[PDB]
């Protein structure tokens, strides 16, 4: 009713304070949530994601999005997650 | 120092087909195309579910209007 794919999506930002998201797919209303493909993405499991501490740098893998999946584009950032 | 700047820890990528009924909504928050790479608006609903909306359409700035 309110739509599979209007969730909002986990994201981190670099030392530019621009987001990206988390991985490319999740639940959302029950449904799947899927990132287009091509979307810059970090390619860090969710679970992970969920136990971070806001504000502290990681080094983070980058990737982008193909069919629901965050392929790792084998560059690393320093990221860091919101409050 | 601590970094002082606020970075969101979710951003919208896709928002609502049609207006949400009134009698549904509960709270919004703004997401800014600053940090997040669209700019959008999350409604939170009475059962506490979040909806991404685009900040053009009329309905949203008359809602989060009313939510005021």
């Amino acid at each position: 009713d309110y739509g599979t794919d209007t969730c909002p999506f986990p994201v981190l930002a670099n030392k530019t304070n621009k987001a990206k998201f988390v991985g490319c797919h999740q639940k959302c209303n029950g449904g799947d949530q899927k990132l287009t493909d091509g979307t810059a993405c970090y390619v860090v499991e969710r679970k992970v994601w969920d136990r971070m501490t806001p504000m502290l740098w990681y080094e983070c893998p980058l990737g982008e999005c193909k069919n629901g999946v965050c392929e790792d584009l084998r560059k690393k950032e320093d990221c860091r997650k919101g409050n | 120092q601590p970094d002082s700047v606020s970075i969101p820890i979710t951003c919208c990528f896709n928002v609502i087909n049609k207006k949400i009924p009134k009698q549904r909504l509960e709270s919004y928050r703004r997401t800014t195309s600053s940090h997040c790479p669209r700019e959008a608006v999350i409604f939170k609903t009475k059962l506490d579910k979040e909806i991404c909306a685009d900040p053009t359409q009329k309905w949203v700035q008359d809602f989060m209007k009313h939510l005021d």
